[PDB]
């Protein structure tokens, strides 16, 4: 009934800056939007219940602000707690929506990926399956891309891939990538490429292999 | 802090119905509102209903108002959501915040619903074995493909966790087939390899599975 919504989806930030979240009503509501911070592996906190009532020991940094249609929190200086996952969540309407959720990342320089890609083991061959595993490694920012080419014949459908969060140190993202499919098919071809774009690398990085030779 | 106390629910065949709790102190019982809030792990957040503290009225989401009842407990000061006719659909994250007028002030540490027809599997691992036909560049990458197990999680060492630098451990994958997979890799200079062994420690508990499988350096 009453969609809320978030903006920016992602937020590149570091300690100190002034982040800023904007929400957006599809109905008009008064004051009756709240913002919440849950951080991976958490239940949501409340920051701003109100619409610019700060909730208890929820620091002074968080601030909220906005009335009828477009809302947003404000965090004046960012810490290191400060980066998780924000939403909104209108209270005024029945029944209560929330928005979708702007995340906020630690911002550091542009990192391309270090591309890896691993033929399947020869015991798994036995199972009748063959996983060949694309990894790019250590780049940022997250958006990055990953095309499976068997045999020059750029493959859809056939993979599946899983990033990890933000590095606690690096600041830097991980991307696998898998191509499954049986062996009577991985017997069937002999190339199998792994074209890997990041906005970091001048041009698209190929890793590859023949089934077979070595 | 300012939590409740949820506990039910966890790995429940589809179509099976299911049912959670909510425990909540005798004041906060009778003096608050207690919403049932979901979250589907990748996607917000729903709300599924209320109940006010007097009686007990509840407020349904049109939705859910088809398949999930939400009740209470004088006696036991505890909330209810009867989940019946489970789809997969449902796998995800139950909270039962409480709170003053229509806010969600204290939430609780949220319950995981699991909704699988699959079987508890132990995984099969697997080398991402470095070859040596390939360039020395300065580094390496071993690993272990932790495939075809349910239900998770799965804990990834590497050489007994003497080895933590450097190790990305992806996030569990759920294949068309209902099974989970994930990687445990770990770049190490290329020189490294052979002189120092690398054995990645999986472990399922569910299935009592724990296997030690050493990566050996192969260009083939």
């Amino acid at each position: 009934d009453i969609q809320m919504t978030q903006s920016p989806s992602t937020l590149s930030a570091s300690v100190g800056d002034r982040v800023t979240i904007t929400c957006k009503a599809s109905e008009n509501v008064d004051t009756y939007v709240s913002w919440y911070q849950q951080k991976p592996g958490k239940a949501p906190k409340l920051l701003i219940y109100g619409a610019s009532n700060r909730y208890t020991g929820v620091p002074s940094r968080f601030s909220g602000s906005g009335s009828g249609t477009d809302f947003t929190l404000t965090i004046s200086s960012l810490q290191p707690d400060d980066f998780a996952t924000y939403y909104c969540g209108q209270s005024y309407n029945y029944p209560f929506t929330f928005g979708q959720g702007t995340k906020v990342e630690v911002k550091r320089t542009v990192a391309a990926p270090s591309v890896f890609i691993f033929p399947p083991s020869d015991e798994q061959l036995k199972s009748g399956t063959a996983s060949v595993v694309c990894l790019l490694n250590n780049f940022y920012p997250r958006e990055a891309k990953v095309q499976w080419k068997v045999d020059n014949a750029l493959q859809s459908g056939n993979s599946q891939e899983s990033v990890t969060e933000q590095d606690s140190k690096d600041s830097t993202y991980s991307l696998s990538s898998t191509l499954t499919l049986s062996k009577a098919d991985y017997e069937k071809h002999k190339v199998y490429a792994c074209e890997v774009t990041h906005q970091g690398l001048s041009s698209p990085v190929t890793k590859s292999f023949n089934r077979g030779e070595c | 802090q300012v939590q409740l106390v949820q506990s039910g629910g966890g790995v429940v065949q589809p179509g099976r119905s299911l049912k959670l709790s909510c425990l909540a102190s005798g004041y906060i019982f009778t003096s608050s509102w207690i919403n049932w809030v979901k979250q589907r792990p990748g996607r917000g957040l729903e709300w599924i209903g209320r109940i006010d503290p007097s009686d007990g009225e509840v407020h349904y989401n049109q939705d859910f108002k088809d398949r999930f009842t939400i009740s209470r407990d004088k006696s036991k000061n505890t909330l209810y959501l009867q989940m019946n006719s489970l789809r997969p659909e449902d796998t995800a994250v139950y909270y039962c915040a409480r709170g003053f007028l229509p806010w969600f002030a204290d939430w609780g540490q949220g319950t995981l619903v699991t909704v699988s027809s699959a079987s508890t599997k132990g995984p099969s691992v697997f080398p991402l074995a470095p070859s040596s036909k390939s360039t020395s560049g300065g580094t390496a990458a071993l690993g272990c493909l932790v495939k075809d197990y349910f239900p998770e999680p799965v804990t990834v060492s590497w050489n007994s966790g003497a080895l933590t630098s450097g190790v990305h451990t992806f996030p569990a994958v759920l294949q068309s087939s209902g099974l989970y997979s994930l990687s445990s890799v770990v770049t190490v200079p290329s020189s490294s390899l052979g002189t120092q062994t690398y054995i990645c420690n999986v472990n399922h508990k569910p299935s009592n599975t724990k296997v030690d499988k050493k990566v050996e350096p192969k260009s083939c």
